[PDB]
């Protein structure tokens, strides 16, 4: 389960990824 | 579909088109009405119409939009009692199975003479607290098809419904809600009825002889609370997936009990709402 | 047509006159399965030595008569073979055919419910928690009731028909496997009868799994000399005997 | 599991929703529907039946039937009137009808409509009424000549029987409320005498008229909402 | 997470719903299920197998076992009548029966019905009855005539000994209501004599018929409800 | 499977043709009921029936439906001490596993010899108030298989159930509910038995040399309180996933005591639900 | 957002559930996994393994360690008897066992198992001794005979020195209780001398045998429960 | 998969054989068990088997639903006090981070010498009112591995967990639950040492130089209130994920104090659960 | 979002369609 | 919707089916 | 259902498996 | 996660788009 943003704006999401 | 559902635009009515004048025979506007069928005329023949590309839909106009809602039918009360709790006939509730007990959506079916439908029903429990403290007060609504054991009283045996359908809603937990087929033997709720129970000269004459369906023995299970309290829990009905056969003219007398067309009020004059003019020359 | 035979052991038994047979639950009886087993040990399944037609004790049919019955692991505690194999082994699984024979003549008017009954857990005739006795649930080729007298200090069953002794409206006792013997048509009855049981083989000592019941329903009546007597008998074929748990023995009781 | 926000309107009740709910009776096969002659679907076909209406809503007259009947007099002047009545669906004599009766279910109407007249006269008997359709903007005249000049419709008694009426939609904003209201007022409607009622010797010189309002293909309400003319001043007893 | 609305009916409990519950005793791994024969599926076959009728439904008969037997006499008068029963399934005696004592487990009842009566006289006798279903409309018959007007069956007690009685279902609602109720009234059977019961020399002159009741493969019951034929007024001890 | 599952058409009915007359050799309606067997007679075969196409299903007449209802069980009860707290048997219940310990549903399955389910719980909390204020009311319930250690009071070492099971309930949050294995070393369990414990002509017989299974030691978490309460978990229990082995005939006689069939009442004469006739000529 | 019902059981806890939890400690990378001889995956593999068992489980012998040991003796007289115990599995002297210290931590048990015993005897010394296994349904065997008649196995020592004695299983139920009872009583094993203890001059006349029990591939136990078998009638400091 | 892991059968059982007689040389009833293996005989062997198709998983004879069940701990107690509110070491709990300090649980792993493993975790905190009311009780768990700032008391500066971990649970909200990673510097958590600090003659040895691994440091947030409280947050405890070295013999005598072995009881001679006999002869 | 007849039996679900 | 045993054992799951 | 690890790390997620 | 009218009417809806 993931990248479900469920809300529309972008600050908005879980902490980052790594890369 | 979606969009035409969505956008509610299923039902549309057609434009008025545009005329010109009729210098002509065939009069359109002339039909004998005694023939008991309706006219046929429009706008487009009587007078010199436009072009109006229409837009409005008869969606909200459909027996689902006009009988699918909520209303209250019965409004269960419980004035506990701590001094007596059980006794015969007590602190536990039970009311007859039925729609005409109260107008406003009574009057809203009467107006067909058959109907049919799966009944959506929620209760609305609310406790007044004549008390200090109205702890957690728990509660039992069931239902009782005929013929079954009712609650002689608050703990009887048939509150084990070991095979009858029991909801429990505890302060908080928000509103009991369910739904339900369609109970009839018949193959669709008969509104009204022009039979009787037989030749019995004393027999039953209405919707009645056919509607004995039920009865709801209610029940609060938590026992004995030390600061009293009166439940009110409120009954309402909504018409999911409904049909309907041959309509009727609707009530204009305010009724009075149920299962019975009867309007004769208690001395005061037959009322309806129509209005009184002085002339008829001036509106 | 009615008449019929049959041939179990080195014994047969005919009846020129009969109201089918039944077979119980529509399952014929037959020999564990390696699948719905569970013990280890090979079972011995006496063959024809064992699985054969024993009769029992008969008895008189009164005018007075009540009801009697007979339970199957135990009627034949001491019928030669089986009823020591059953004495000598832990497990004992077996099915069984039920000859139940009452002849008089065409003159006579009589009655009889024959039915054969999974797990009979019987009532106490004494209000209470107490169980029936084992002793008295054990009773033999002799059967119980008749209509007779007994100790009511002892833990004793409910000689009561029509509550069926387990209390359910005898005539609901319909649903268990049977048939009548209506002496103006039948002569017999005969019922065979799967082994049904929660498990594959149980203890042929503590559980009976049968239980047979006969119950005069319409009361005999004869016009005749009460020197005519019309007894019932009853014979009994284990069949599929199977047994298993073999070790010292058991004790009579 | 499934990380959830519960949003607000959660656990809240309303009289008008479409959600679903455990059917309590679990593997309940309702009786078959047999096959029932007349079966509705809209309003709309309802609305479209003409049912009559009570106009000579005049005080004696009223808790009784004549309350439906209009007798086209004698009149020694000529060009006289002979009633009126006002469009606003919602509005007695209209209103009990059972389109009005309706209509007070919702908020919002708008389409044509369409009223019929019928003769329940005699056969040698004879006339000629102009009725007519004064829309909203005035008052309801006065006089026929203003009255004439707007829409209308002369009615020629004859071997018919029943003129039809039609009433045009006239309005700025494409609905009107069923309410009261002055703004959405959808006029007038009156019906004079065109010629006289002439009629050979010996047959009666007052005669009525029915009239009734059916819809038009028009026609279209919405915003349901609970009824005006029926007002439970009960309970209800048993 | 996902933005969700909590409906009404959340949180409640009923006695009737298919919903799912973590499983306490997680990895337990059920004793197989060995064969066993003689399981049910439906109520059904249950109600297709005739269970014997107390009908014999008089007072000191009734604790006992006769309770069952109906003695078909001697009658002097001639065409004259056996017994009789309604047919509303939950009415002693019928109710106690197999059928009954479960139908009262349901609210609705229908289709056809079967009665079955056995002589359980001598082989030299003889007899002739004539049992007939007087559907609902009218009152349980007072003479054999008027009840041989409707349905019936003509019994000859020969070598065969079981006549079986079919109750065709004749009703307005394709549904009757298993509880006491004046419309559903499904009507009543009854038994009479044809000829007599002869016997030839020093054979019994009285002797007995059972009775019986199993359902027809038209039958069908609905609306589960708690049963009326027991009241634990108890309780029950340990 | 849809339509014919959300339909509930599953199990439908046989329809009833359309018959002549018959002056024929072969009579149907004439068996001998002594060959223990059924009849097979219809309407078609007696009458001259006409032709009705059904449409009831036979679905609500499963063992499933017959049986999968929630029905109460045991009401275990606390009412609470806060002048010796914890003492030797109390203020925690523990209640042996069965049914039979009360009517309506044990008369029910009783319905038939054998019997196998996995079984629904559900446990009804209600906290009756008989102080001035409830607090805060945890609460443990558990399951004490055999042999284990059963709480001799409330806090044993046995409400650590580091191998046991332990649901909790908070007042507010909801009704606990929870599922279960059939738990039986045997392949269904045994509603009845005509065995014993032994040959000791003082051992057990019954339902019940064969199900001792558990018990429920009970526990209210939260320590000790100021204003007192009495608490009253219901048990319903449903069975879903059941198959059911040789039918029975139904009890008519009001029992007493479980795990046995004794009816014998307490001087009372046998009372039995059969209604007395006047004469069988009239009903 | 999404129409949902939260379900009775919702809110709860239990100490038997699957369910996932927020890891506190996010991006947390484990110390890695070293290799480690030996390493269990299940239960069933230690009780595979015989553990000794307790047997001379009388009086002073039990606190030390003899409570091990079986000394055969002397003998005057002959087929005399040395020991019994019974099989349900949780009954000191069993009980304790690598297995039956476990057993005690589930409900039910199954299959079949495996005794072993051992002569710490000398090697000039001889013997034969006969183990029996008597099933469920009678007394422990007062005498020899009566037990060699069900399940046993002649044991002759020599230079093997091992006899390992299985216990089939035979049982109604496919299932055993692990938990003291009547019904699902295991039986008993008893060991009696088939001959003697002959030795050779010089040689001490008693010698012990140790006894073991391990499981059998037949061998299964379920339904976890908490012990019996360890009261901790502590608390536990610090 | 599914249903081999939904019908729980994973792990099955073989079956039992069918046998005959062996009048034959290799006696496999034979076998010298000083080789400290063990042996392998069947019933098979011995006897004259059947046939049985067995149908017995060891599913739940696994390592993981051997261990993977909640169990007390700790239980942590708070007898507030709001005449000091702060102070030095009150309101605020900590304790150290381990599982000996409570048998029923310690016993069962130390079934093995080395364990590993994911590891549930949940708080039950239940709120005893002393007061006529409670109000609302917030509340704030954490952890404080080493080293770290322990609060000296209620308000530290720790409380702020810029970089730590604290789960909060207000009355009413459940249980709070979370999980974690097997924290060990080793590769598996050590059950057992046979270890020491150092070669002072007064280093530790045991369990637990090697596991120091935290603490946990509590928090009632909410402030002073009126009417007192006493919370008992139960910490229940959960292996997910796990594997396991070197069995052992189970525990027979009931231990004191954690991490050490020490049975030595004070006074009562050492007692364990083997029960004597009167005699060998007779079971 | 739809046609999720969450429960089983048919009664139950939304307000039937238009057509 | 339907056969989401949102639980792994089957001992947890709805009533069962019917044929 | 299942694999749904709703939650990033491992360390979180259901009993095991069993293989 | 969009596009999901969990409700039947349009006026219940997100905030409309841009374009
Ligand atoms: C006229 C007319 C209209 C109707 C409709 C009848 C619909 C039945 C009422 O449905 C309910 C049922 Cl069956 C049970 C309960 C109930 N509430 C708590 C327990 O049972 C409530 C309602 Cl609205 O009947 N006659
Ligand atoms: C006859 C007959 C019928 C049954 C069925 C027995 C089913 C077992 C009861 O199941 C429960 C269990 Cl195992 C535990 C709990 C429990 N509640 C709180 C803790 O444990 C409740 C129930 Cl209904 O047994 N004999
Ligand atoms: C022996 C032995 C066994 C273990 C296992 C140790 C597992 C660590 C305990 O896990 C917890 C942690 Cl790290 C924190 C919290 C916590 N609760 C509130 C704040 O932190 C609770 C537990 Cl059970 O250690 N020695």
């Amino acid at each position: 389960y993931f990248n479900i943003n469920y809300f529309k704006d972008a600050a908005s999401s879980g902490a980052s990824r790594l890369d | 579909n979606y969009i035409d559902e969505v956008l509610n635009e299923v039902l549309v009515v057609p434009n008025i088109k545009e005329s010109h004048h009729t210098t002509s025979n065939s009069a359109p506007l002339l039909d004998a009405a005694e023939t008991g069928h309706t006219s046929n005329v429009q706008p487009e023949d009587a007078i010199e119409t436009r072009y109006v590309i229409t837009s409005q839909t008869r969606d909200e106009m459909s027996i689902e939009s006009f009988l699918g809602r909520s209303g209250c039918v019965h409004i269960s009360r419980i004035k506990v009692d701590y001094t007596d709790y059980n006794g015969q006939d007590i602190n536990f509730t039970k009311w007859k199975i039925t729609l005409q007990e109260m107008a406003q959506i009574r009057r809203k079916f009467e107006l067909f003479t058959y109907v049919r439908f799966d009944s959506e029903i929620t209760l609305v429990p609310c406790i007044a607290g004549r008390g200090d403290d109205i702890g957690h007060i728990v509660m039992q609504y069931m239902y009782v098809p005929p013929g079954a054991p009712i609650p002689s009283k608050r703990n009887d045996f048939s509150w084990q419904s070991g095979t009858n359908m029991s909801i429990f809603w505890q302060h908080g937990q928000p509103f009991p809600r369910f739904s339900i087929p369609f109970l009839s033997i018949a193959s669709a709720y008969y509104m009204f009825y022009d039979g009787y129970d037989g030749d019995n000269t004393s027999s039953k004459y209405g919707s009645v002889v056919t509607n004995d369906m039920g009865t709801i023995c209610s029940r609060i299970v938590t026992e004995k609370q030390k600061l009293s309290v009166v439940i009110t829990t409120h009954i309402y009905h909504k018409a999911k997936h409904t049909k309907a056969w041959c309509p009727r003219p609707p009530r204009a007398v305010p009724y009075t009990h149920s299962h019975v067309t009867n309007y004769m009020p208690e001395t005061g004059d037959v009322t309806t709402a129509i209005v009184r003019r002085n002339t008829i020359t001036t509106a | 047509d009615r008449i019929m035979q049959i041939t179990r052991g080195d014994s047969t038994i005919s009846s020129d006159d009969v109201a089918n047979a039944v077979v119980g639950y529509g399952v014929w009886p037959h020999y564990l399965t390696p699948q719905d087993a569970t013990a280890i040990n090979k079972p011995t399944q006496p063959d024809t030595s064992s699985n054969r037609f024993y009769t029992l004790e008969s008895k008189h049919w009164n005018g007075s008569s009540k009801g009697w019955w007979w339970k199957l692991p135990d009627a034949l505690k001491d019928m030669g073979i089986f009823g020591e194999n059953m004495y000598y082994h832990f497990l004992g699984r077996s099915g069984y055919t039920v000859h139940v024979q009452c002849n008089a003549s065409k003159f006579h008017q009589g009655t009889l419910l024959v039915a054969m009954i999974p797990e009979h857990q019987l009532a106490s005739a004494k209000h209470g928690s107490v169980t029936a006795g084992y002793k008295l649930t054990h009773p033999g080729e002799a059967g119980r009731d008749v209509s007779q007298e007994r100790d009511a200090s002892l833990r004793q069953p409910s000689d009561d028909s029509w509550l069926n002794f387990d209390g359910t409206l005898l005539g609901n006792l319909l649903i268990f496997p049977h048939q009548f013997i209506n002496l103006r048509s039948n002569n017999s009855a005969t019922l065979i009868v799967p082994y049904v049981n929660a498990v594959p083989m149980d203890s042929m000592l503590r559980h009976n799994n049968w239980c047979l019941v006969i119950i005069p329903i319409s009361p005999l009546r004869s016009e005749t000399t009460s020197s005519n007597i019309v007894p019932i008998t009853v014979s009994i074929s284990p069949m599929c005997a199977e047994f298993s748990g073999a070790r010292a023995k058991n004790i009579k009781q | 599991g499934l990380p959830v926000y519960i949003t607000p309107g959660s656990g809240q009740f309303m009289t008008t929703d479409d959600m679903q709910s455990p059917c309590a009776l679990p593997w309940y096969h309702p009786t078959k529907e047999i096959s029932i002659p007349g079966e509705v679907k809209n309003l709309i076909e309802m609305c479209q039946v003409d049912t009559l209406i009570p106009v000579n809503n005049v005080g004696n007259n009223v808790g009784n039937v004549s309350m439906y009947t209009v007798q086209l007099g004698n009149q020694t002047g000529m060009a006289q009137k002979v009633f009126s009545i006002k469009v606003d669906i919602t509005s007695t004599p209209l209103a009990t009808t059972l389109i009005g009766e309706i209509a007070s279910y919702y908020t919002h109407w708008t389409g044509s409509l369409r009223f019929s007249f019928m003769f329940c006269g005699t056969a040698n008997t004879t006339l000629k009424l102009l009725l007519a359709y004064t829309p909203p903007g005035i008052d309801e005249p006065t006089t026929r000549k203003d009255a004439m000049l707007g829409t209308h419709v002369v009615w020629d008694v004859g071997l018919q029987s029943t003129i039809s009426l039609v009433v045009p939609w006239v309005s700025a904003s494409h609905f009107r409320l069923t309410a009261d209201n002055k703004y959405s007022m959808a006029g007038y409607i009156t019906c004079w005498y065109q010629t006289n009622l002439v009629v050979p010797p010996s047959t009666p010189q007052t005669a009525d008229m029915l009239c009734f309002v059916s819809a038009c293909k028009d026609f279209c309400l919405r915003m349901a909402r609970d009824t005006d003319l029926h007002i439970q001043s009960g309970p209800i007893e048993q």
